[PDB]
């Protein structure tokens, strides 16, 4: 349940959304 | 002892075998990328690497200012042949599928697979004296092909230790027997039978050819036993003819033997006792009676240690 | 037919081959369930499969790694379990389709790192030759010592005459002792290395912290050193000009600057 | 000629010096610091420094630790500041042993590493306090150099070192570490590994993995006493030692 | 070399000049030991092989004891490559009526990749055809550059600077495994290029 | 018996105690459902439980924080609601097993930050003395 | 399955946990 | 649904996959 769909999702799908989230919040993440 | 590798060109084989010899303690008087003048406690030798072939010649002295084929007591000038040609081992150009090298302190044996099913042996060393008192015993052999496409094992062809051949220019293998019939000590006897030269040598080289001149040809033929599928090795007895056609047995090829490959595939192991043996085809795998396009089923046996 | 099969919409039978080579010793593995013969080489089938993660070529050595997965009992990776082999294990990857005798080379590189995450699996990180460009390139200093490895292409000193072949007398946890070296002055072998044959034409080498009498201090412990195997030991150069000339007589090739100038500028304050 | 100061005294002054920061002398484990000072004095390992960077205490403390090869951590149990030296001054028997049946849950990472990479020549740059002039020494690696088909070199600055011999000793230690092929393990332990502290060496055995009894030094520590109950430790093979010659 | 400038700084009435004798040792493979230098300095004097060195002896200044800083121009590129130059016919590019002896950037990259002194890699690992084509194109375009090494940085930084200057990509070929160089130029035919 | 109980495979009864001290005033809390008396000190039971996230010792003050979770009405944290007290609230953490009178000290530090994310919960970030070395 | 719950989860929920994970591991992530 | 499995997954499982994703994409993430 939380093994194949929670972590292996990073393979090729959960990367673009994480990148857009990163470009969304920068000052709040860039330090600590 | 036993080594394997691959070489895209002959020069790579030269480098690898020289590296192995030096690591084993062999003394090289002079070394080069393509020309060698090496020696050991038994005899002197020289080798040259051509575009697609080797040139080997025996030696008795050293002179750095002389060419590869002009060393003191060289075979070229001290042989009965009027052509005055050295030993030649014909190969191909380009990839060599694999080479198998047997290394010792007294002899070097090499078997190169130039291509799938094609094998070219190179043999060098000294015959086991077997308590026989005689000066010499150094033998250098090469592999020669008459013509690709046509019969590869024609009569004119020559093979290591061959006992029958037709050729006036080059010899596949040779032997040293000093002081024969009171002659000068430097004597490099070639393996010839049709020249009628007073002094000559003969061997089982061709194996079981129709016109092979050796009394053990039957032993080589019958090396394989049908009842129990057992194979026995046959030492390669060498004979030397005197001035008046009087033969004198000289010795046997160390750590070498011949057999029939009727029931054995290339490289098939038959460990007979504490010592293991490796068997490989001479030129190529064929049928029993294919004495023209291939080497039939003759197999060379080496002792692996 | 390899390209034709790749373009084919119904004959796709991918099979990836790996070839690990170290000098005269080669290891062959395949990702299928049966052995494959290619170029007179037979690739063993690992009971459990060998698979990778993909090939990336983005121009960055740190990011363009290659990862191999194999079970715990892989022979080639088993060497790294105790100590990494001295020589690099070159790796070549071929691609071929079952039923075809033609293969295409895909990746070429050497082993970068290996680990056994699980008792039933392995992960091998293979690096390309491009990563070897991250280290500095200065390699030049104006100091008094030689600034050259004894025997390197700059020293031009032949160590073969100085080769010593011996059988060690006693081997301990950190010290290997032999009586033959006892006949040399203290520190003669300091800085040298010991080379011995492991398998075929490949040798594993270790270092000598210090040479004192009959006892040799090996860097990193004597683990993996055979107790009776033949060992070859070479000397070491301290790097001083006096040491370079008296021992090896290689002063003409001395790369150090002993007394040319240590401080002297021509734009200082007071020459006196 | 050179009146070097013990680095342990430098660290103690920085931690407790009223002028620099100033902390109560009661918060320091006297035994550990005294032992470290005694060991350093016996080894004759002194250093000289000057303060003009105006940087955080952390940077200077890290430089000192790297120079001497020691770890400073706040003891979890007693709460005082403790210093541990990375030296081969331990007995095999007394050190605790951890096994699958003796308190080891699961070991995942191994990081066997590689040896074909890593330098073959190391350059150490130091300053001589007699004249204050830049000086350097060369630590060579002949065997790996023979392995390397292309020469490699790195430069490390140890300006704290006042003498060439001390710089050579520390450079030998660094080469030892960097070219011995350390194995880094990431093990999982139960409560039996509760009393371990950073830099504390201990033994681990796991027959199924084919790992014999090995000496490793603790690294990063993460433990969960309440909830998951997971105690996970990161350890490295013990290869730290400062030769005296 | 006979440098004659005793009155460069006004002579005695000024600040002096530059008069003396200059000897240059480039550090060839067979360079010998200069007797004068060893005799003057004494001691264990090596041959100073592998590095360019100069020996100046003569007047430096006058009146005031404060010598002035010097600036020396030097051209290089041929004495590199150890002993086997690669494609020397296009090693250098001439600019401004021969005043500037620029070097082909492709040669710089090839030396860095294969130079024994810098890193040293087997010459068999480089695709000769691609590099030769790149060098020919650069020579035809007359695109030379000059650089000096004092940053002591990783090879990657210098290689990236060179690539940005010339606009080329260096990658390890996946198929043959050799290092290949491709130039970003409009030197392609529309038809032959693959279509997807 | 604390170490013996820790090594025991069947007597594991973990209980974590927190002690907040400021000079002459001490606050005692426990994570169990009933009060625990230890060293003549009784630890109150918070109706809702007090729990942490774990102890990390990696050598980095920025990363080796300690987090405490408690309800909104915690007395010690209530002081920070309007203005942070001038003095630092030292915190000492003990570990003991129910039925045993022996406890082991695990974490020592002071309050670094506190916030009330929810009207029913709190999150207290405790910092160790090592973080005080980042300033010039 | 791995489309709306694996990536869109970053909207407002999976940010705080990622931030605390980041403040947990710094030296191991800060470089490469 | 998107509460215990979307964020708490970072506990000990979703870290290694994120780290390998980071070592996969560096130039595209390292800045912004």
């Amino acid at each position: 349940d939380t093994d194949q769909m929670a972590a292996d999702m990073w393979a090729g799908k959960g990367g673009e959304h994480f990148l857009v989230w990163l470009n969304k919040n920068r000052q709040a993440v860039k330090q600590i | 002892a036993y080594f394997t590798g691959t070489a895209n060109n002959p020069a790579d084989l030269l480098a690898k075998v020289r590296v192995h010899a030096e690591s084993l303690g062999w003394v090289t008087d002079r070394a080069s990328a393509s020309e060698w003048l090496c020696h050991n406690a038994d005899g002197y030798w020289s080798f040259n690497a051509g575009a697609n072939q080797f040139q080997m010649a025996g030696n008795t002295g050293f002179d750095n200012s002389l060419a590869w084929n002009a060393q003191p007591g060289n075979s070229v000038q001290n042989n009965p042949y009027s052509s005055k040609g050295p030993t030649v081992a014909q190969l191909s150009g380009g990839p060599f599928t694999r080479y198998h090298l047997f290394a010792t302190a007294a002899y070097l044996h090499l078997h190169v697979e130039i291509a799938a099913g094609q094998f070219r042996p190179v043999m060098i060393g000294s015959l086991n004296k077997r308590g026989v008192g005689y000066t010499g015993g150094q033998y250098v052999c090469g592999s020669f092909i008459y013509t690709p496409g046509q019969a590869l094992t024609n009569n004119w062809s020559s093979h290591p230790f061959d006992g029958y051949h037709i050729q006036y220019s080059n010899s596949s293998c040779m032997l040293r027997l000093d002081g024969l019939d009171g002659g000068p000590s430097p004597e490099w006897l070639p393996f010839d039978y049709t020249t009628n030269v007073p002094r000559r040598v003969v061997g089982p080289g061709r194996g079981n050819y129709s016109s092979q001149y050796h009394p053990d040809v039957g032993l080589i033929d019958a090396s394989a036993n049908e009842l129990n599928s057992s194979t026995t090795t046959v030492p390669c007895a060498i004979y030397a003819f005197g001035a008046q056609q009087r033969s004198r047995y000289v010795g046997e090829v160390p750590d070498f033997g011949i057999c029939n490959m009727a029931f054995l595939a290339p490289g098939d192991p038959l460990v007979v006792g504490s010592d293991t043996w490796r068997v490989y085809p001479l030129l190529q795998r064929g049928t029993a009676t294919d004495f023209d396009s291939t080497s039939a089923w003759v197999g060379y046996c080496f002792r692996v240690v | 037919s390899f390209n034709s099969r790749e373009s084919s919409l119904a004959d796709g039978q991918p099979v990836r081959l790996y070839q690990f080579s170290r000098g005269a010793i080669r290891w062959s593995y395949n990702s299928s369930d049966r052995d494959i013969t290619y170029q007179n080489q037979i690739f063993r089938t690992v009971p459990g499969g060998i698979t990778d993660n993909g090939i990336i070529c983005s121009g960055d050595p740190q990011s363009d790694q290659f990862v191999i997965t194999a079970p715990a009992d892989l022979d080639v990776a088993l060497l790294y379990k105790t100590r990494s082999p001295s020589d690099a294990i070159d790796l070549v990857v071929y691609d071929m389709h079952y039923g075809d005798a033609e293969a295409a080379v895909s990746w070429v590189g050497q082993i970068g790192d290996v680990d056994w995450p699980t008792v039933d699996s392995c992960r091998i990180t293979c690096v390309s030759e491009d990563e070897l460009m991250d280290q500095p390139g200065l390699t030049d200093t104006y100091c008094r010592t030689c600034t050259a490895i004894v025997g390197d292409h700059r020293c031009k000193v032949n160590l073969v005459p100085y080769r010593v072949t011996l059988t060690p007398q006693s081997v301990s946890a950190w010290v290997i002792s032999s009586g033959v070296v006892a006949g040399y002055a203290d520190g003669w072998f300091t800085g040298g290395y010991v080379e011995w044959q492991v398998d075929g034409d490949n040798y594993d080498r270790r270092f000598i912290e210090q040479h004192a009498g009959a006892d040799l201090h090996i860097l990193g412990g004597t683990e993996g050193i055979p107790a009776g195997g033949q060992l070859r030991v070479y000397p070491g150069c301290d790097g001083l000009a006096q040491t370079c000339d008296d021992k090896f007589s290689n002063l003409p090739n001395f790369r150090g600057f002993n007394a040319m100038q240590g401080k002297s500028p021509f734009d200082g304050d007071q020459v006196w | 000629q050179i009146k070097a100061m013990n680095p342990a005294h430098i660290l103690y002054l920085v931690y407790t010096g009223r002028d620099f920061r100033g902390l109560a002398r009661t918060r320091m484990d006297e035994a550990s610091w005294r032992a470290a000072a005694d060991t350093l004095y016996a080894e004759g390992f002194g250093l000289c420094f000057e303060w003009t960077r105006s940087d955080s205490f952390k940077n200077f403390c890290e430089t000192v630790k790297s120079h001497i090869g020691a770890e400073v951590y706040p003891n979890r149990q007693t709460g005082q500041i403790s210093i541990r030296l990375l030296r081969d001054d331990y007995n095999v028997a007394d050190l605790p042993l951890f096994d699958e049946d003796s308190g080891l849950l699961e070991i995942t990472q191994e990081k066997t590493g590689s040896t074909s990479l890593a330098p073959s020549q190391l350059i150490v740059k130091y300053i001589d306090q007699i004249d204050g002039a830049q000086r350097q020494i060369i630590v060579n690696n002949n065997a790996v150099a023979a392995s390397q088909g292309r020469r490699s070199s790195e430069e490390i600055e140890f300006l704290g070192v006042p003498t060439g011999e001390l710089a050579g000793r520390v450079g030998e230690r660094e080469m030892r570490l960097k070219t011995t092929g350390l194995k880094r393990y990431k093990g999982v332990f139960d409560r039996r590994a509760r009393s371990l502290n950073p830099g504390q060496p201990f033994l681990i055995r796991s027959t199924p993995r084919g790992i014999p009894e090995t000496v490793v030094r603790v690294g990063r520590i993460e433990d969960n006493f309440l909830g998951d109950g997971k105690i996970t430790l990161t350890v490295v093979q013990d290869q730290f030692n400062l030769p005296a010659t | 070399v006979r440098i004659n400038a005793p009155e460069l700084f006004g002579g005695d009435k000024g600040e002096g000049g530059l008069d003396g004798t200059l000897d240059v040792l480039f550090g060839e493979e067979d360079q010998g030991v200069l007797p004068r230098l060893a005799a003057m300095l004494g001691g264990l004097v090596p041959a100073f092989r592998g590095v360019t060195t100069c020996f100046y002896s003569g007047l430096v200044t006058s009146v005031n004891p404060y010598p002035k800083k010097w600036e020396i121009l030097r051209r290089g590129g041929n004495r590199l490559w150890d002993g086997n130059p690669w494609y020397p016919e296009k090693q250098f590019v001439w600019l401004a009526d021969g005043q500037i002896k620029a070097m082909n950037p492709a040669h710089i990259l090839y030396l860095v990749y294969t130079g024994r002194d810098f890193r040293g890699l087997a010459r068999t690992r480089m695709d000769e055809a691609s590099w030769r084509a790149a060098a020919d194109t650069l020579y035809a375009e007359g695109f030379g550059l000059c650089f000096e090494w004092t940053r002591s940085d990783s090879f990657k930084n210098f290689c990236e600077t060179v690539k940005s200057h010339i606009g080329a990509e260096v990658y390890p070929n996946r198929q043959t495994g050799q290092i290949s160089i491709r130039l970003l130029r409009d030197d392609y035919n529309v038809a032959d290029l693959p279509l997807f």
